[PDB]
């Protein structure tokens, strides 16, 4: 089941939402919240029972009448003339799916993934020093001050080292971080920072 | 257990004959000709004022006298029928054309089936209905119980809820694909199944199918509304 994207959203419009059927070898490529893209056909399914009022329905073109006793009317009628709703429903059949903003145009694995511009890349960037400022920059260009957080919100970004003990404890890796203060002090911008 | 042609007649009588002198049935009579008056609304004092056992039979059976009222309504509308409706609703169009095409390929000393008819409520264009006679006693909800059933009963109380105005089937009309002669389903139950065949003689005797459609068009309706009385 997949979701209009928020960017296409009309005024006061729920986002719809339409079921995407993934035929053989283009099955668990998508995943639950990520952002893809689908080709493929929209079809139509058959449905039945969606609607209380009659609408469109199939009979054979035969003339056949009903004899007496056995006279084509009710239900006796609508079995032998094969009456059957034509219910449909939109059914997107997705041909094949990508990510729409891919990362890649393909440790060690993901650095065989890397084209060599992007891996030339980040290896300056972690050959680079004042990188910890630079990046503060490129995520918070908005914001002023507020370096502390900054350099909060940076590492948790990054993340620690889950670990667990031979017994079986699960030791937190995550580190998590909270902003509290005076109103109107780009908290709740902060959030949306890291969301975007 | 009595003769309903008779009563009929007696029926006819009393809508013709009454008076208060300004003939109040009979100019009620016009204005259903001309189709100025949608319902009327029969008053059993006024009937018991000459046949109090007449009334009697009513009250013991209404629904069958309703019917026969309208029957003998419907018969007389045209003795007191001046000049042409206007033709005010499509409805009223609609029973001008059968009537026009009936008179038309009616052969007038042929003989036809019964079913090969115009049902009787599909032409009529006029409701009746019965105003209670005073005589009769108010009764209350509970009292009112399986010995009053198919009997006029005349009641009290406060409306704690109404549906809004609902179009209700009366007569489901159906036409072919074939001999292009309608087709009439009276209704009586809540609920119905609608016909897939035509009985047409033309579609019975080329033996072709005949799988005659519903219109929504062609057919009867009448507003129904219910309410929720304690
Ligand atoms: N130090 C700051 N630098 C940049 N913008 C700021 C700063 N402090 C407040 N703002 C402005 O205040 C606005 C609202 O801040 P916000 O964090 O939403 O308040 P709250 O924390 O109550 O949700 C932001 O849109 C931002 O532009
Ligand atoms: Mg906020
Ligand atoms: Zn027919």
């Amino acid at each position: 089941r997949i979701q209009e994207t928020q960017a296409e959203l009309p005024r006061g419009s729920i986002p719809r939402s339409l079921e995407v059927i993934l035929r053989a070898e283009a099955v668990e490529s998508a995943q639950a919240g990520d952002k893809c893209d689908f080709t493929g056909t929209l079809i139509v399914v058959p449905d039945v029972s969606k609607l209380s009022t009659p609408g469109a329905r199939a009979e054979t073109n035969s003339r056949v009448s009903g004899v007496d006793g056995y006279e084509t009317e009710g239900i006796r009628g609508l079995r032998a003339l094969g009456v059957r709703d034509l219910s449909y429903r939109l059914v997107f059949l997705a041909c094949c799916v990508a990510p729409t903003n891919p990362r890649f145009g393909g440790a060690e694995s993901i650095k065989n993934q890397m084209t060599v511009k992007e891996w030339e890349k980040v290896f300056e960037m972690s050959q680079d020093k004042n990188l910890y400022h630079n990046l503060c920059t490129s995520l918070f260009p908005t914001i002023h001050g507020n370096d502390e957080v900054k350099r909060g919100v940076l590492l948790m970004l990054f993340g620690g080292v889950p670990k667990t003990t031979g017994e079986g404890t699960s030791l937190r890796g995550d580190i998590n971080v909270c902003i509290v203060g005076d109103p109107s002090t780009a908290k709740s911008q902060f959030l949306k920072h890291v969301e975007e | 257990l009595k003769d309903y042609a008779l009563e009929k007649e007696k029926v006819k009588k009393f809508l013709q004959e009454f008076y208060q002198k300004q003939f109040k049935y009979g100019n009620q009579l016009v204005r259903l000709a001309h189709r100025e008056q949608v319902a009327l609304y029969v008053d059993l004092d006024d009937v018991a004022e000459d046949d109090p056992e007449l009334v009697d039979s009513i009250c013991e059976n209404a629904r069958r006298y309703a019917k026969l009222f309208a029957d003998a309504v419907q018969e007389l509308l045209p003795q007191y029928k001046e000049r042409e409706v206007v033709n005010k609703d499509v409805l009223d169009v609609y029973i001008e054309h059968r009537l026009m095409m009936e008179q038309r390929s009616r052969d007038p000393g042929m003989v036809r089936s019964p079913q090969n008819q115009y049902p009787a409520e599909l032409m009529r264009r006029f409701e009746l209905y019965f105003q209670g006679p005073s005589s009769n006693k108010p009764r209350v909800i509970r009292e009112v119980r399986a010995d009053s059933v198919g009997k006029l009963v005349t009641v009290r109380g406060i409306v704690t809820r109404v549906s809004e105005v609902k179009p209700k089937m009366v007569v489901a009309t159906y036409t072919c694909d074939q001999c292009g002669a309608e087709t009439y389903q009276p209704i009586q139950s809540p609920t119905f199944m609608p016909l897939i065949m035509c009985p047409s003689q033309e579609c019975q005797t080329n033996r072709s199918g005949g799988r005659l459609y519903l219109q929504t068009r062609g057919s009867r309706f009448i507003k129904f509304q219910e309410m929720k009385m304690q």
